[PDB]
């Protein structure tokens, strides 16, 4: 089988530049005349969409933003100017023979100017603690790098191991990203403490922003 | 015109069979191109799987030729994929595509599936209440399998929403949360409600988030 190899992994580009994604053929994709490669960009919970066919060729309805070179075994998509809308993964693909196989991918994330979190706490609803479980949400909305530090305390006392946090991909507007964290507790250790804070650090922030809220 | 859509069961046991359908609308299958199958894996790797032609000839990935099939309804303009006796690594977002010889143009929706022995659940759906800018949200709490789907206000809202990737919590039930964004001052005069659709458990859930 043909081995398509991707590179860079990810690369964060700021806009108006140029992102420049290689992808190399452990043999010829070229074949007949024509070079079987092809170019995809893929947002979360969509399809893949393809950007270039045949190596060089742009698909009707994208941007010509997007260009794609090469033959053999090198090929590279060059994307001129990146805008916010281009957060995205990217996959090579050839169709040479069978089995057809694809790149790794590639994340474009879009550089931005450092954002701060916007930090919010939810206490669990009446109706969920009806069910024996209470789930702390903390939200940190719009935020840029995504590299965050979420804290939970409990009665001023640090917790670990029961809570979960989730991303979400680069915002396509406003290149920013939104992090949950959720602290579950039985409703039974929910009752028995008082205060419930989260403490988020981001550079973003000059010294960490805890909010809480005193259950009643 | 060109349309593709994938149909299938969204959970399967290990070890018996899944079985998918292509709906082609605006094209006829026997008129040209080869119909793929392509799928997706947890951690993004996409793998061609195989395909039928116009003509019926079948051409499939050497890795799965053992218990891959690749058939049709032209009649119905359908195409099928069924692969036996399935296990985890089986569990993937599946799509079906066109190929004309030139370019991938045409491709579905994609359909998850999760090869688990777990019984469907559907999600119970908790208010994040809101107590400048001001957040709300809703917690899609204790469902299986993969996905659910969440809009707010009947999709009239859309601005500032963001719906979090679900996490395996440790009971092997997923939760999710979907939170949005609005005016401090809106909050006495905007309703709001998230809309949530768990299709395998033919659950859909409006739970209105009222401020606390």
């Amino acid at each position: 089988d043909i081995v398509l190899t991707q590179s860079p992994a990810s690369l964060a580009i700021s806009l108006g530049q140029r992102a420049t994604i290689s992808c190399r053929a452990s043999k010829s994709v070229s074949t007949s005349g024509s070079s079987y490669m092809f170019w995809y960009q893929q947002k979360p919970g969509q399809p893949p969409k393809l950007l270039i066919y045949l190596a060089s060729n742009l698909e009707s309805g994208v941007p010509a933003r997007f260009s794609g070179s090469g033959s053999g075994t090198d090929f590279t998509l060059n994307i001129h100017p990146v805008e916010e809308e281009d957060a995205a993964a990217y996959y090579c693909q050839h169709s040479r023979e069978i089995p057809y196989t694809f790149g790794g991918g590639t994340k474009l994330e879009i550089k931005r100017t450092v954002a701060a979190p916007s930090v919010f706490i939810f206490p669990p609803s009446d109706e969920q603690l009806k069910s024996g479980t209470a789930s702390v949400v903390c939200l940190l909305n719009n935020f840029y790098p995504r590299e965050a530090k979420v804290q939970w305390k409990v009665d001023n006392a640090l917790q670990s191991g029961n809570s979960q946090e989730s991303v979400t991909e680069q915002d396509s507007k406003d290149s920013t990203y939104s992090l949950s964290s959720t602290l579950t507790l039985s409703k039974a250790d929910y009752e028995k403490h008082k205060v419930y804070a989260c403490e988020v650090t981001h550079q973003g922030l000059s010294s960490p922003v805890t909010k809480s809220f005193n259950r009643g | 015109e060109v349309q593709l859509q994938e149909s299938g069961p969204g959970l399967v046991k290990p070890s018996q069979s899944l079985s998918l359908t292509c709906t082609v609308t605006g094209f006829s299958i026997t008129s040209d191109y080869a119909w793929n199958w392509i799928r997706q894996f947890p951690g993004s790797k996409l793998e061609w799987m195989g395909f039928i032609s116009y003509s019926g000839d079948t051409s499939f990935n050497p890795s799965l030729k053992s218990r891959i099939s690749v058939t049709r309804d032209t009649s119905k303009n359908q195409f099928f994929l069924q692969l036996n006796s399935v296990t985890t690594e089986d569990t993937a977002t599946y799509y079906c595509a066109s190929y004309d010889g030139y370019s991938f143009d045409y491709w579905g929706q994609g359909t998850t599936l999760t090869v688990s022995s777990a019984s469907t659940k559907g999600p119970s759906v908790f208010p994040l209440a809101p107590s400048g800018t001001a957040a709300l949200g809703c917690l899609v709490k204790d469902y299986f399998p993969e996905p659910v789907t969440v809009s707010w206000n009947s999709g009239a809202l859309t601005s500032g929403v963001h719906t979090f990737p679900a996490v395996l919590q440790s009971s092997g039930l997923y939760s999710l949360s979907s939170v949005v964004t609005v005016p401090s001052s809106s909050l006495g005069t905007q309703t709001y409600i998230c809309n949530v659709n768990h299709k395998p458990s033919n659950t859909k859930v409006d739970k209105k988030v009222e401020p606390k």
